[PDB]
């Protein structure tokens, strides 16, 4: 409104300047915004080839249970996974055998550790009381009995 | 930082308005983005167990890998050999405008959540995170892993002592590798280098001038009279606007690039430490039998236990 | 933050910082007057390569001659002010003193030598102070002629700042002592031509140059202050003899010199100085600082707060509620309590307790706040444990604690008319 | 690329602080995380 040539441009380029290092900061910051979004979004499309097409075995990575299946869902700009998980949650008290020392033998059984020495009586999973009667594949021929920390015998 | 204080400076800045609180808003995000990076990468178990300080498994002694409790603190030896080994280039109190504010996470208790951690994954079974523990003895949990490694229990139980030895001279040659030796803690040297680097080139431009006729506050307000006064103070404050605003550009670059490695930092204290990381050439250099934590100033050091099968035989097929 | 509904947790806000309370000013009992009405009023003034040249030393400066006068034909400062020039105590400024034509004011500057200021006198080119100058046609330039003082205009070249010759050198472009009349063989002596009825650019200005010679000792020459007394341990204002500012001052611990005043310890910030009646004090400037962070629950619980300072030590604090030092100065604010360890520092509003809680808003070095309590924190679930060797657990049960999860995979597409 | 040849260009950009320094140490440790990456990526075998 009171504009000359010369000292009128000079503010208005002080404006420009002022305008432009934001906008150019907003330009700047964006991107790395989309830098940061971008190395999740990475993960996301990670996640949705290993949590959504199947299981993602490695262990609390989709979810913070044992990741049992995972579900999307869309959101705006984003996405929201729905974790499938497995916690487990109760308990036994039972002693254990790392062999079946039968007849002078040593016994290591399934690796995939506990022989059940609830009385020696089974072999049990990683994750639930599980019992195997032992048997030829409960175990293979393990060396002799020499470095066990349990006997089992009655292997018939 | 700009600005130190005179009277009319203030108003100068907000001529160009919210520009400080920008800035506090970028590093307060950034100092709260430190803050999960503390947390995620850390505060991963909520069931802290006792130091249980057996110390003896088998064979397979912990020796100041744990903490000691007849200790005064309760660091393991080996964190102090770290913090003895890394150089630092009332109240902390400067008038530069800045700070090293104190973290959340205190430095015992980062030592206290990462020595939990070895407890807890030394004992309280392979099992390990959902649950929270199954009475698992260790030999065990490492007969697991060379199920988890391709092999059988024969290899853990026909050679335990050995193993022991295999291992714990192992350890002490860890205490040799780590005692007097060298750069092979390269990274989190360069974080603090860095963090000097930038920080007193931030200082070293508040002693630059950008073309004014001082390059200090008030010694203009000694000679200045009028409008040239807020003319070299313009030219000052930005400046020093830039600089600064430089500064906080690549501050968030180095949580970018600090954040990527602390999403790393996360997932080898899960998939190394919590259970076997099966993928290859991962955790350290050889088939990851086990890891550890340790707590570091800055940031934390793996401990990788690889396993480096070096014979030959050759039979025909 | 612009909201009736705020959740819960420390928000930033704005600073705090401490007024300060005392004038502190420390100048030298020095009393004297300048020779001011000596130099600007003499008897004598020089040609320019012939130029004279005075010390002023232990004075008073009224800088009172200076404004309160129309006679002046050049009151003109460069790289300072007038009006701030008693602000601060000098040592030994330069008069230089000299008889030009009417134009060689112009021809002084740092910088525009031409051929006076590069034959007869060399000015520099980073410490200035004022020119002074008038005329005196009606006494010095009489209109038979007053051809008795000159100039020099031969010369092999340019000068380096604040250097004469008197040396009437009989020049020749090649050195060759020569006796004029002798071909190339001149004089350098040229009269001034000051008649009473000269020209304008032809007037008698007798000219002043000062050089400020700016502090390098503890200095000599104040201006008409008045020197105040010294406080310790509370955030004053500064005005030395070449300085000023605010903060906090204490004394010093040094192996200080003789010649030496100042300490600018990290880099160029002066951190300790050498009073001028030999006290030798540190001046921690910091008076405190920080910035003001409000703890608030949420407003669907509460209207208390608690009010997170940082870099405080909590005891300059309870001063600054109690003699009213915050620049957050507050209206209906107490003192409860004061909360004071992890070096983070005050926390009006919470109490220290034990029990420990999920540790809800994280304050400075490992204290949080609960309900308002703020007590340290809970590392987690601690558990004794006895990890024997056969005792082993197996779970029976479970859950599927499906969980959320949230990756933003694209921020808003944005775009900018950068031509509107 | 700031002025090739000049006298005060070079003055000048004394007067603007380290700038040239940083970007000279920032650039560099590109070139140097390049050659890391070069290392990180491809040498990762033990006998050729």
């Amino acid at each position: 409104s009171r504009l000359d040539k010369v000292e009128a441009e000079v503010q208005i380029d002080r404006l420009i300047t002022g305008r432009l290092q934001s906008l150019q900061t907003y330009v700047t910051q964006q991107l790395i915004r989309a830098a940061e979004i971008r190395a999740s979004a990475n993960l996301a499309a990670t996640k949705m080839s290993e949590c959504v097409l199947g299981q993602s075995k490695r262990v609390d990575f989709c979810g913070k249970g044992y990741h049992l299946m995972s579900f999307p869902q869309a959101a705006p700009h984003g996405v929201v996974f729905l974790h499938v998980t497995y916690v487990p949650s109760q308990e036994r008290n039972f002693t254990t055998a790392p062999a079946i020392c039968h007849e002078g033998k040593a016994y290591f059984p399934r690796e995939g550790v506990f022989v059940f020495n609830g009385t020696s009586w089974f072999i049990t999973q990683r994750n639930f009381f599980s019992p195997q009667i032992i048997t030829t594949d409960n175990t293979f021929v393990s060396g002799n009995c020499d470095v066990v920390i349990g006997i089992i015998n009655n292997t018939v | 930082y700009i600005c130190g204080d005179s009277t009319e400076c203030a108003n100068l800045l907000l001529q160009y308005g919210s520009f400080c609180t920008q800035l506090n808003r970028a590093l307060s995000g950034i100092a709260a983005e430190q803050d999960r990076n503390t947390r995620e990468v850390f505060a991963q178990v909520k069931q802290m167990y006792k130091t249980p300080t057996l110390k003896y498994f088998g064979g397979f002694n912990f020796s100041q890998i744990l903490p000691d409790p007849l200790k005064p603190t309760k660091r393991s030896f080996i964190e102090d050999l770290l913090f003895n080994k890394v150089t630092l280039a009332i109240c902390a109190q400067k008038f530069n405008g800045l700070t090293v504010l104190p973290p959340l996470l205190t430095d015992d208790m980062i030592a206290a959540y990462t020595a939990a951690l070895v407890s807890g994954t030394a004992t309280a079974g392979w099992t390990f995170g959902a649950g929270a523990a199954l009475q698992i003895p260790f030999a065990m949990q490492m007969a697991y892993r060379f199920n988890g490694i391709g092999v059988t229990q024969n290899v853990l139980y026909e050679n335990q002592k050995q193993i022991a030895n295999q291992f714990n001279k192992a350890i002490s040659q860890i205490q040799e590798s780590l005692t007097t030796t060298s750069t092979a803690l390269g990274k989190l040297q360069d974080v603090v280098n860095q963090n000097a680097q930038a920080l007193n080139t931030l200082v070293k431009q508040l002693s630059s001038n950008f073309g004014a006729i001082s390059s200090v506050l008030n010694d203009i307000l000694s000679r200045l009279d009028k409008v040239e006064a807020e003319v070299q103070i313009d030219r000052l404050i930005t400046g020093r606007l830039q600089s600064l605003q430089t500064y906080v550009t690549q501050q968030l670059i180095r949580a970018a690039e600090i954040r990527a490695s602390a999403n790393l930092a996360a997932t080898k204290m899960s998939e190394c430490v919590l259970g076997q990381s099966k993928r290859v050439d991962f955790c350290g250099k050889g088939y990851h039998l086990m890891s550890f934590p340790q707590a570091a100033p800055h940031g934390v050091v793996f401990l990788h236990v690889t396993y480096v099968p070096s014979q030959e035989r050759n039979f025909t097929t | 933050v612009k909201s009736f509904e705020i959740d819960k947790g420390i928000y930033q806000t704005s600073n705090f910082r401490v007024v300060p309370s005392g004038d502190v000013v420390r100048f030298p009992n020095i009393t004297n007057l300048c020779p001011f009405g000596e130099v600007f009023n003499a008897t004598k003034f020089p040609s320019v390569y012939a130029w004279e040249r005075k010390k002023i030393s232990n004075c008073v400066a009224d800088y009172s001659v200076l404004y309160n006068s129309t006679f002046f034909s050049t009151f003109k400062c460069y790289g300072v002010s007038a009006t701030k020039l008693n602000d601060l105590c000098f040592s030994n400024v330069y008069a230089d003193s000299f008889v030009v034509k009417g134009d060689d004011v112009r021809q002084i500057a740092p910088g525009q030598t031409g051929v006076i200021a590069d034959y007869n006198y060399k000015l520099p080119d980073d410490f200035m102070g004022c020119v002074l100058a008038w005329n005196t046609r009606n006494i010095d330039a009489t209109s038979t002629g007053n051809y008795n003082y000159k100039y020099r205009y031969l010369r092999h070249g340019k000068l380096r700042p604040f250097e004469r010759d008197i040396s009437n050198v009989p020049f020749s472009p090649d050195g060759k002592p020569c006796t004029p009349p002798a071909l190339n063989c001149y004089w350098p002596l040229n009269d001034y031509g000051f008649y009473t009825t000269t020209g304008i650019g032809y007037q008698p200005y007798r000219v002043v140059v000062l050089s400020f010679e700016l502090l390098n000792a503890p200095a000599t020459v104040c201006g008409p202050k008045l020197s105040t007394d010294l406080i310790k341990n509370q955030c004053v204002n500064f005005n030395f003899n070449g300085l000023t500012g605010t903060g906090v001052l204490t004394p010093s611990s040094k192996r200080f010199q003789p010649f030496q005043q100042f300490g600018r310890d990290v880099s160029d910030f002066t951190d300790s100085v050498r009073d001028p009646k030999t006290s030798e004090i540190l001046d921690i400037s910091p008076c405190s600082f920080g910035g003001v962070s409000v703890i608030t629950p949420g407003t669907n619980a509460s209207s208390e707060v608690a009010v997170l300072y940082q870099d405080v030590n909590c005891t300059d604090v309870s001063t600054a509620i109690h003699a009213d030092q915050l620049t957050p100065a507050w209206r209906i604010y107490s003192t409860g309590n004061n909360v004071f360890q992890t070096q983070a520092g005050c926390l009006i509003g919470a109490e220290h307790v034990d029990t420990s809680y999920e540790c809800d808003i994280p304050i400075g070095a490992g204290i949080c706040a609960s309900y308002i309590v703020a007590y340290t924190m809970s590392l987690g679930a601690d558990s004794s444990i006895a990890y024997s060797n056969n005792t082993i657990a197996i779970p029976t049960n479970f859950s599927i604690s499906i969980t959320t999860e949230v990756m933003p995979v694209s921020m808003a597409k944005t775009s900018v008319d950068c031509n509107m």
